[PDB]
């Protein structure tokens, strides 16, 4: 006979971190929606980061970001059709930038969706991150409208938590977009609005600095004629909120006993 | 169906040719299988007359003498061959469809044939060699070849859906292409009737099997071979023309889906009775096999006094007996429309699929039967001479078809187009329809022939297909979806996830019919299935499974003799039933097992199938435990009940030895479990910061007690701060009682705000060593390292 | 937009045929060689859990689902629902007694078939590219008034492959859902909406798609053949 | 301002654009499923390391670094996963670790690295003895990863 209920060979059994499983649920509830999933470079160049969606030099707006800027020769920062491209080079503050690589890449209509690794200098409490992840989204082509941006997180609400979730829509400013806007979903749960991100009406001038780039670069314009509605949110936020993780420093902590706890999440 | 060209051309003049042909149809929503060119006539093959047949003395051969331009003689053993009739004539030279060599003057039991008369197969045009071709005898001067009344033909396979009966006609396609704009050639019944009483009645005893029946009057009758014209186009429609009459009721059946059969008179009697047969009756079809009736089945009989005898079949096939044969000069013509139900049933009965079976069994022109009637009698007319009554034997009142909502709006709607209203009318009027009223909602009443158009969308459709499906734009709804629609597709999510996860802790997947051998039950040793199958693909498929780990069983034989497998780890999930249908998860373990492929030692077997469900539970962040527990399947020794989360929900083990014997198999692991696992809802906890208090003990307990308990047990005294607790070494020997064993337990204290005094972590070890003892159990080690 | 839901294996000639407009000893019934069963102590649940009664059958495809879900839920919505079908016939290199199916159920206002035609674009863009092209005629199915058959253009192989069929769902589901609602307890849901289905093969596009030559080697279980597929993720 | 959803065929260059980012994170899932234990560490370097872990130096430093820690952005994947078995085992007394993280490496250009490390006693029955580890047992996983993934894996000295 045998002592069936011996422990059996110590396989290892692994698991997935808490924001890739917080991103990926964002990347299937807006899947869900027509959006597809493209990434940027975590290092930007202060044209697309910050120039080209609107936001220049010496300017209060663009003390919205604490930038970490670079140095260092030898680097070779690809920009939206591999072209070797220039700028004071910087690590990205937002995933932003994205919206104008994307679109001197590609024609309208379409839908995206960017997660990635942000950063920002700032010190590090139980609540705020130098390092931290954001989802952007945009949708772009004739006759998109707010209505269809508020249509957006509405749906976002819903899928995240439930049917007894609103969303709130206040106005707020942001260079790249003209109605601006800063919208929150109640947590039934937690019978409580949070603050998911900003969002807005593609502003006039980005739609311009990205057919701009794409004149001085052979391509035909392709946004004259179009609106569109982006959108920005803070992922570990989210993910503290929805999985209980009091101290947002345990994300990059690198601590076992912390990410295991998340193998269940598949 | 098959669809010959230029017949179809009779009624659509302007088709563009076979090719377009099939390109309308396609857009009306009849598919092509094939098309084919199909009458190949060499130029040796002409026309001739046969001024005489002579036997010759001794054999079962007739010297033919041929009137072919010029006298010819051909010698022939075809029993239809005769004075009087026209045939194909192959001279000497030419080359036939299928035949190796050439057709050339021949001598046989004594007489020069000067070519050869030939049967429908030897010309190539049918499948019939059991006799002549019978031409007219006036068909063609003597001597022109046959190619010039018989041109090539290009026949479409066509497929027609159930819905579309009226499409079993030629003429019913052909109003189709005429919706689509072609011009519409309908054939004219010429007819010169004559008051006079018909000689016979009508008695329709079961208008229930036959709601509207029909008896036409034809004497006079000059029964001969059918013109050439109607020979090829009975051919190219896969039919064998047989004479005058008999040729005339398939070519309207062919021609309207109105199947029609002509009784000889001489054995119908006074009348004839549409009724039930009675049962045992016998009848001799016109296949020339004897059957015995049905009382289901409805008949055409007739009667004598007090005589009553079946004639037909009815719907499906007409009687040897009253066949439509040269001396026959009256005939009643029968044409009707059968319960398709009772043609069905009948069809089926005697096994049976006839050209008059499928037409009746899709539906007939419920009001078509009169019309028919005028078509057939006017060709008999024509072609036999025929004298026919003004009157008609008639049973039976079919009500006309009512009229249907039409909205012009709704269709554009539904469709999601923007047809002009006048369009749409156009088009409903050209297929036959009424269209009644001005308002937004019209009263279209579709033609009898119709029997698919009862409903509004069924209109539409017509607009659709008329119009062409590519007009169609293509759109992407919008919407907000209800609110119960809400991640209805979590369960679906969750199981795709758990395979994803099995493929990539490593068992490999496989998919096996859902059907069981009901044998198995016994060889696998496991209750009966409780579902069966009452029509099996065979006797090793007659059950449905009520275990999924058998069919991985077979599935390691199959594959350890047709490759020879070192090893395998597979799994599968699939639907199994027993009381109720759910579903299943199993793996298979086989094989030497994991470690060096160049070295010796390994990890294997039980363990090691129990290793990856650990790991593959710990992933899914489940409890997971296997306590021992009996199956008839598996092993006595290796065999375990699993638990997830505090729940049985299936078994671990090995497959019994027995069974592995029988099987011819070597030693097998494996498991099923019953989905969807459990949900463990996260709770997360937050990991203390101070340090962790180690220490270990041993523990000594009798050989047979499962790790189980006392891992049990000593988890359950360790205390509110208990962290970690693993078993590194299992003892079993002379140091201590003979048939006992030594438990190495890892243990770990740790509180969540402060950190633990080492008397706690005593008054801890303390509880497993108060509720050790009680249990019967000591403990040797009792401090760390 | 679509979210998916399976069915079961066995049904009852209610949900597979009945509720579909398919009656029984109609020519439209032969377009499904059904595997009849019998058997006592096997409970068949409904939409609802109800338990349900009818012949058992083994599902000749996944249309059925249609109808449970309906009762079920609320338009509008988008479903596709994936399943094993069973259908009694001889196996050769091409043809399948058992095989899977995927079925599309689109329901709501304005619902058109334009939005049918849609749907199966994006298929078709997504499965072979932008080279790709649908193609749309008229074919029979007692489920739906307009009544649809599509195919594919597959570039690489310079040929069209039938996909499935499709159409408007037809009137009477709506009124056999609604019905079977109304001895439920619950409120009619579908008078005032339209919707279209579709139902493809799934086998078939496998083939093609990964260059399998018999169909058999599906339910084969020869690892030799199985572990070809590992690559695809 | 009303709710809605827009619609529309979107244009034909935005097809499949999502492969990348699909492939990625299916070689995540596998890896979390072949065994793994996915980690996150920040993308910043100690200049130091390239020394203490010998390897070229960071060619991207930052103007602005939030202690001198930090000062450069790292070239490797490992450093970090190595200086988090350390913190772990400080922590807590891990007995074993088998980890892997995906993240941004700089140099020369920005390109996307995956890492594993294994550390600790090794696979085996936790109540015996023998056991299989160290180097051959990260061969393995690696072998059933790339077996996973239908790809060629093999390893040269
Ligand atoms: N220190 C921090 N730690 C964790 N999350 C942070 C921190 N700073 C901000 N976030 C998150 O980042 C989200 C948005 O970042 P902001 O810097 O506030 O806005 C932005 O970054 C804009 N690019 C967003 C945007 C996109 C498109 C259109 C309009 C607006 C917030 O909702 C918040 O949850
Ligand atoms: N023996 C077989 N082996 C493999 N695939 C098969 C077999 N029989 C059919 N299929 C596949 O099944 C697909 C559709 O099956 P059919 O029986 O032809 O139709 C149906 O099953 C309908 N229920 C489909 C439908 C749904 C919704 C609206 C309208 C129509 C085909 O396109 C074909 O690829
Ligand atoms: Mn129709």
């Amino acid at each position: 006979r045998v002592d069936v209920s011996l422990p059996g060979a110590s396989l290892f059994s692994g698991g997935l971190h808490p924001i890739t499983l917080m991103e990926r649920e964002l990347v299937e509830i807006f899947r869900a929606l027509g959006y597809q999933a493209v990434e940027g470079p975590e290092v930007e160049s202060e044209f697309f980061n910050f120039d080209a969606l609107n936001i220049p030099e010496h300017h209060p707006a663009r003390d919205m970001w604490d930038t970490f800027w670079l140095t260092g020769e030898g680097f070779r920062l690809e920009g939206p059709l591999g072209e070797e491209v220039e700028g004071r080079l910087l690590l990205r503050t937002h995933t932003s930038p994205m919206q104008v690589r994307y679109m001197v890449a590609h024609t309208p209509p379409f839908r995206i969706v960017v997660p990635g690794r942000v950063f920002r200098f700032e010190q590090t409490d139980a609540t705020h991150e130098a390092v931290f992840h954001q989802l952007e989204g945009l949708v772009v082509g004739e006759g998109i409208a707010m209505a269809h941006l508020k249509g957006a997180i509405y749906e976002l609400a819903q899928a995240l938590f439930g049917p007894d979730s609103k969303v709130r829509f206040q106005p707020v400013y942001f260079p790249f977009v003209e109605p601006g806007a800063q919208f929150a979903v109640w947590w039934p749960e937690g019978g409580k609005w949070l603050e998911l991100g900003g969002a807005g009406m593609v502003h006039p001038k980005v739609f311009q600095a990205v057919d701009a780039y794409r004149e001085r670069l052979g391509l035909p314009p392709a946004y004259r004629g179009v609106t569109g509605f982006a959108f920005g949110l803070g992922v570990e936020r989210l993910a503290m909120l929805r999985y209980g993780i009091p101290d947002i420093r345990y994300f990059f902590g690198g601590r076992l006993k912390f990410l295991e706890q998340f193998k269940g999440v598949l | 169906m098959r669809v010959p060209f230029s017949w179809l051309k009779a009624y659509v003049p302007e088709l563009e040719s076979p090719e377009v042909l099939e390109e309308r149809l396609a857009g009306l929503g009849f598919e092509t299988d094939r098309i084919e060119r199909v009458f190949p006539i060499p130029r040796g093959v002409v026309f001739a007359r046969v001024l005489e047949a002579h036997p010759i003395p001794g054999t079962r051969l007739k010297r033919l003498v041929l009137d072919a331009g010029r006298t010819v003689e051909v010698v022939s053993g075809a029993e239809n061959a005769r004075k009087g009739i026209g045939v194909a004539l192959a001279l000497p030279g030419t080359e036939l469809p299928g035949l190796g060599q050439k057709v050339g003057e021949r001598v046989i039991q004594g007489v020069r044939s000067f070519g050869m008369a030939l049967s429908p197969r030897e010309l190539g045009v049918g499948e019939y060699g059991g006799g002549l071709l019978e031409f007219p005898e006036d068909a063609l001067p003597p001597g022109t070849p046959l190619s010039e009344a018989w041109p090539e033909e290009v026949v479409l396979d066509l497929e027609v859906t159930p819905n579309r009966p009226d499409a079993l006609g030629l003429l019913g396609l052909a109003r189709d292409l005429h919706a689509l704009g072609y011009a519409l050639v309908e054939p004219e019944a010429a007819l010169k009737a004559e008051a006079l009483p018909l000689p016979f009645a009508l008695k329709v005893e079961d208008p229930e099997g036959a709601p509207h029946f029909t008896l036409g009057y034809a004497f006079g009758l000059r029964v001969a071979p059918s013109p050439l014209w109607m020979q090829r186009a009975l051919f190219a429609a896969g039919m064998r023309p047989i004479n005058n009459v008999v040729d005339v009721t398939n070519y309207v059946m062919l021609e309207r889906a109105q199947p029609m059969h002509a009784f000889d008179l001489r054995f119908v009697g006074e009348g004839i009775a549409v009724r039930r047969a009675r049962e045992g009756e016998r009848l001799k079809t016109l296949d020339g096999v004897e059957r015995t009736l049905h009382p289901e089945d409805l008949v055409i009989a007739g009667w004598r006094g007090e005589e009553s005898f079946p004639l037909g079949l009815a719907g499906v096939m007409g009687g040897a007996e009253s066949e439509v044969r040269e001396d026959t000069e009256a005939i009643a013509l029968e044409v009707a429309c059968f319960d398709p139900v009772s043609i069905r049933k009948t069809a089926r009965r005697h096994g049976l699929r006839t050209e008059a079976s499928h037409r009746f069994e899709r539906g007939v022109d419920p009001l078509g039967q009169v019309p028919a009637q005028r078509r057939a009698l006017s060709l008999l007319q024509a072609l036999a001479g025929a004298r026919v009554a003004e009157a008609l034997l008639e049973a039976g009142s079919p009500k006309p078809p009512e009229a249907i909502p039409f909205r012009p709006e709704y269709a554009n709607r539904l469709l999601g187009t923007s047809y002009p209203e006048a369009e749409q009318i156009a088009i409903l009027k050209r297929l036959g329809c009424r269209v009644e009223g001005e308002g937004p909602t019209y009263r279209v009443t579709p033609p009898s022939h119709r029997l698919d158009l009862r409903l509004e969308e069924d209109l539409v459709e017509e607009v659709a297909r008329i119009q062409g499906y590519e007009t169609i734009p293509l759109a992407l709804p919008a919407f907000f979806p209800a609110p119960d629609n809400r991640g209805v597709e979590a369960p679906y999510r969750k199981e795709q996830r758990l395979r994803e996860v099995l493929s990539g802790l490593g068992f490999q997947e496989v998919y096996t019919y859902s059907f069981m051998d009901p044998e198995d039950a016994r060889r696998f040793r496991l209750d009966p299935p409780r579902l069966l199958l009452l029509n099996p693909l065979a006797p090793e498929k007659a059950a449905l499974r009520t275990h999924l780990f058998p069919g991985l069983v077979r599935v390691l034989k199959e594959n350890l003799d047709l490759d020879r497998p070192e090893r395998a780890l597979l799994f599968e999930v699939g639907r199994v039933f027993r009381e109720r249908e759910e579903t299943h998860l199993a793996g298979l373990l086989f094989g030497e097992g994991v470690g060096l492929p160049w070295a010796k030692e390994r990890l294997s077997g039980y363990f090691l199938l129990k290793g990856y469900l650990e790991a593959l539970f710990a992933r899914l962040g489940l409890a997971f435990r296997v306590e021992a527990q009996a199956f008839p399947f598996l092993h006595p020794g290796v065999s375990g009940r699993v638990l997830v989360e505090g729940e049985e929900v299936g078994f671990l083990g090995a497959l019994h030895p027995e069974i592995a014997q029988e099987l011819e198999l070597p030693p097998v692991h494996l498991f099923e479990l019953r989905l969807p696992l459990p949900d463990k809802p996260l709770a997360f906890q937050d990991p203390s910061r101070h340090p962790a208090a180690f220490r270990d003990l041993a523990v000594v307990v009798p050989a047979p007690t499962p790790y189980g308990e006392v891992e049990a047990l000593v988890r359950e005294a360790a205390g509110p701060y208990l962290e970690s607790l693993a078993l590194f070494d299992l003892y079993q020997g002379p140091p201590l009682p003979e048939g006992h064993k030594s438990l190495a337990f890892h243990l770990r204290f740790r509180h969540p705000k402060r950190t633990l005094r080492d008397e706690e972590v005593e008054e801890a070890v303390s509880r497993v060593a108060e509720a050790l003892r009680a249990r019967g159990f000591g403990l040797r080690g009792l401090d760390t390292p």
